[PDB]
RNA sequence: CCCGCAGAAGAAGCACCGGCUAACUCCGUGCCAGCAGCCGCGGUAAUACGGAGGGUGCAAGCGUUAAUCGGAAUUACUGGGCGUAAAGCGCACGCAGGCGGUUUGUUAAGUCAGAUGUGAAAUCCCCGGGCUCAACCUGGGAACUGCAUCUGAUACUGGCAAGCUUGAGUCUCGUAGAGGGGGGUAGAAUUCCAGGUGUAGCGGUGAAAUGCGUAGAGAUCUGGAGGAAUACCGGUGGCGAAGGCGGCCCCCUGGACGAAGACUGACGCUCAGGUGCGAAAGCGUGGGGAGCAAACAGGAUUAGAUACCCUGGUAGUCCACGCCGUAAACGAUGUCGACUUGGAGGUUGUGCCCUUGAGGCGUGGCUUCCGGAGCUAACGCGUUAAGUCGACCGCCUGGGGAGUACGGCCGCAAGGUUAAAACUCAAAUGAAUUGACGGGGGCCCGCACAAGCGGUGGAGCAUGUGGUUUAAUUCGAUGCAACGCGAAGAACCUUACCUGGUCUUGACAUCCACGGAAGUUUUCAGAGAUGAGAAUGUGCCUUCGGGAACCGUGAGACAGGUGCUGCAUGGCUGUCGUCAGCUCGUGUUGUGAAAUGUUGGGUUAAGUCCCGCAACGAGCGCAACCCUUAUCCUUUGUUGCCAGCGGUCCGGCCGGGAACUCAAAGGAGACUGCCAGUGAUAAACUGGAGGAAGGUGGGGAUGACGUCAAGUCAUCAUGGCCCUUACGACCAGGGCUACACACGUGCUACAAUGGCGCAUACAAAGAGAAGCGACCUCGCGAGAGCAAGCGGACCUCAUAAAGUGCGUCGUAGUCCGGAUUGGAGUCUGCAACUCGACUCCAUGAAGUCGGAAUCGCUAGUAAUCGUGGAUCAGAAUGCCACGGUGAAUAC
């Protein structure tokens, strides 16, 4: 956040672009990994998960803490660390297309 | 041992010198004595005063004694009584007038003397030394020092065997020199031989 | 039993106190005395030994010993185990024994219900009662866990009878196979024998030797003789109970498994004793004997080599008939049966769809690997189970003694099988974890080796050390990381050591009582310390019964100790190592010790950086920040400098000038910043441009968590213990420098890129006031006299040396080398003998490039030349800095 801030109005060019440049790379860096995330700032509620193959790892975290999953499990996943298990495909690109609208659209409404 | 003091390296360039004016080659070697001399009274004198470090400047034949202290009311007594008393011993030993000068420091703990001061204090009444210890490491984080750390070794505990235990909290990098580290030592002096103690406070960064 | 009397008067020890286990300190003694159930305590600071105090436990008893049980689920019926900790017979058949599918009837043995007879009293238990309560005595009941009889019950097990078929077994048609025994047989190769060809080696090894060979080998060709084993196929492929089993063909023969039904009708599973089979080696009788090969021999290797290696070689290994009966005879896993997710394979049958095309769809037998649940100490096992259960059998009960002795049995023998005890110990043992280590593997680095240059070790001298000697040769350092070290400098001093002479509240500190200014001056005895006087001065404030001071005497606390232990310690230091590593927070996996992060792919000087990822972070380190050095701009211009301009004894010397040198401050600049290429479009790496400087530009400082219970108690500080008319203190002389001897670190040499004489050229840094000292005068000289200037960019120390031009000696122990020695001297210091440096004349040794061995060095470095400084009166070839000159090689 504060790099954030650091970045569009912040300190650009105090000591070198070089080291500028690092914190921008540094930046991209917690870019891909806390970046649709960073405005929660406490502990979810739901875990909707698209594959259990991959992310076997989050769910048993998950399942570790007070919080219920949606797994859109495969064939070869694990439904036991699941609650709400969801067979079907996975990896298939179209297929999430069809799910997360799908979930999208109830997730819309549903704060009705 | 392994390690260079933290003071002596930074003195040129970022913490000054305490005793602070100049000599020909000549005279140098009494100013020595002389200066020592009244070093070595201040501490047995204002010892139950929380003196932190004495400043002798001498400017044309004019022995200065700025000394930065922590409790001013123990120090100077009654309107001053005490120091003028001081003033008059100081300025026959250096042989000249004397003026008695005083300084308040701001924070008792976070001066690297005074704490060790207090380590050694506990110490010298029967204090669990884990506990006196570490007492005083989470005063420098309640006190916002960036950093500190503590180091006592010897007899401690009464333990026969000797051995050194340290303690550690908050960033202190000794190897950069662009950062101010107020470091210093105390003895302490129990029934089971000397026990010594080490303090290093980050205090300043550059 | 009750009553009266008398004064709290007669009436509490024992064990323990480190942990287990409630309960602590001090002192004494020091691996002695001792203690103790166990683990363990005692080494000069003992909560564990002895005493004292306090205290914990129990109580007229309290500790010790012994003995039974408990804890010991470490004999497991209740209630254990056997893959690796102790423990599956080597495998198998099989009598007794144990257990046994399913349907119905039947009988009522075992089992169950009830009643009855009995199960001695006491004891125990339950509720009561009686002795002041209790112990104790005692009433009634329960119980006596059992046994016999009688009558009912008939599920389950047993006996009997009759079946059924899903267990087991038989037949028919086929299939695969190193299943077993017997009889023939094929080819390659080795060895030997007989010739032909042909010639100096062959063979063997790390090298070599023994050995074979000019009587002619080896090599190569042809013929023959034999013995043994079956290349390729060949496959965690197949068969067999197990051991095992392998070219091909034939004979006799066992077993396994499959399709489809037919048939018998529980005929089973296991199995003590028993019988059989059972690797290799070994044994007996008779054959065979190529190759291989115990034993044995020779030859090497080696300190030795009764071995590992080489050359040969007997028994044996091969066949026949008997014996032996053991293997890590091992999936270290008994046999049989049932049930419980999956995946990839291999192999052998067989039904079906298309064989429509090396196929697709199913069902059986054996076998390989990976893993789920679960199980397990963990590793791992995992439908072929160590999972969940049932039947039966073997076996274990700490390690060692010992699978041994004794005896039995068996054996031709060697031995086998069965199988202890006394005694001894407090562990043994398994799985896994962190490290350390490997004459284990991979990756990388360092004057680590290599490529070179120059050194030590041989000589002389300097200095240090060991040893020796001595009255004393102070004490400490004493693998690397002690040995030109503490000591940045011993004649007296220093100085701690010795002899002799002296004081002992002292050399030094504070408080007390009293007297005396302090101090200066002078003399005697003494080695000196000091002992003895003689004089002078009699000074600051007046409670003036005294200050404050410095000195003297006496008393008492003490002062002092370079006395011991760095293994009681702080502080400070070296080294591993300027190596790049060392850790924590939270989370997560694991029963847990811990692991993960810190690993992996690239990269780098570097856990430096990027990417990957059950890890996300962070700290300490690496780097940078600091100083110096390489370039420039700006600013100042002395005691520093001299270009463009004048005066000159052409000396920056005098005006004058502020460019330049230099000096000193402030900044600029260098960051992979730019280009091309490679590489994951990442980090980074290679080359190039410009640039004074290029990949942290050189150098220095900087030393992580910890290691060596490394150094230091003698720099200092300091717990203990010790001396205290002494181990403390003063003094003169000596010693620390002694010298059959050994080692370390250096300087000078051994010469001609060299010595000597004459002239001459080019530095930087630093020091200087009881200090450096020009100029000038004297001397051959070290120095002496007088002595401006300078506490300092001006003055002085202070004339740079190598080098350069010229002359010259001409391979000698010399015109090399310079020790040693005599004499004459100067300076310093009270003092130069033990024991100072330097000069002059004379003297003139060892030594001609140094054994085994071994050190430093990657560029302005090695090597080589000279210079200055700290210590200090005097005393450097040491140590610490400076500048000149200037290499080699890195595959």
């Amino acid at each position: 956040k504060d790099l954030e801030t650091q970045s569009q109005d912040g300190t650009f060019d105090k000591l070198t672009k070089k080291e500028a440049l690092m914190r921008t790379r540094e930046l991209e860096k917690l870019e891909n990994s806390l970046g649709g995330i960073k405005d929660m700032g406490g502990l979810p509620d739901a875990l909707f998960v698209i594959d259990a193959d991959h992310e076997h790892i989050a769910i048993k975290e998950a399942n570790n803490l007070g919080i219920p999953v949606f797994a859109i499990v495969d064939t070869n996943s694990d439904p036991d660390g699941v609650d709400f298990v969801i067979p079907g495909n996975d990896d298939a690109i179209r297929a999430v297309t069809l799910y997360l609208g799908a979930v999208a659209a109830t997730v819309r409404e549903g704060r009705s | 041992g392994q390690k260079v003091h933290p003071n002596g390296i930074r003195l040129g360039i970022v913490k000054p010198w305490n005793s602070t004016w100049f000599a020909n080659t000549k005279e140098f070697a009494d100013n020595l004595d002389s200066d020592f001399k009244v070093r070595q009274y201040l501490t047995k004198e204002l010892a139950k005063a929380s003196v932190s470090r004495i400043v002798i400047e001498r400017p044309a034949k004019s022995i200065r004694v700025t000394i930065h202290t922590a409790r001013p009311g123990i120090v100077i007594g009654k309107k001053g009584e005490d120091v003028e008393k001081l003033r008059k011993v100081v300025a026959d030993i250096a042989g000249v007038p004397a003026q008695i000068n005083i300084a308040e420091v701001r924070k008792p703990e976070l001066d690297a003397k005074l704490v060790a001061d207090s380590i050694t204090s506990q110490l010298e009444r029967r204090v669990m030394f884990r506990r006196a210890m570490k007492r005083a490491v989470q005063n420098a984080m309640r006190l916002g020092a960036k950093g500190i750390k503590v180091e006592v070794s010897g007899r401690l505990g009464g333990a026969e065997i000797a051995r050194t235990e340290w303690y550690r909290e908050g960033r202190v990098p000794l190897h950069t020199l662009r950062a101010d580290i107020d470091y210093n030592t105390s003895e302490a002096h129990t029934t089971y031989g000397v026990i010594g103690v080490k303090v290093w406070i980050f205090k300043g960064e550059i």
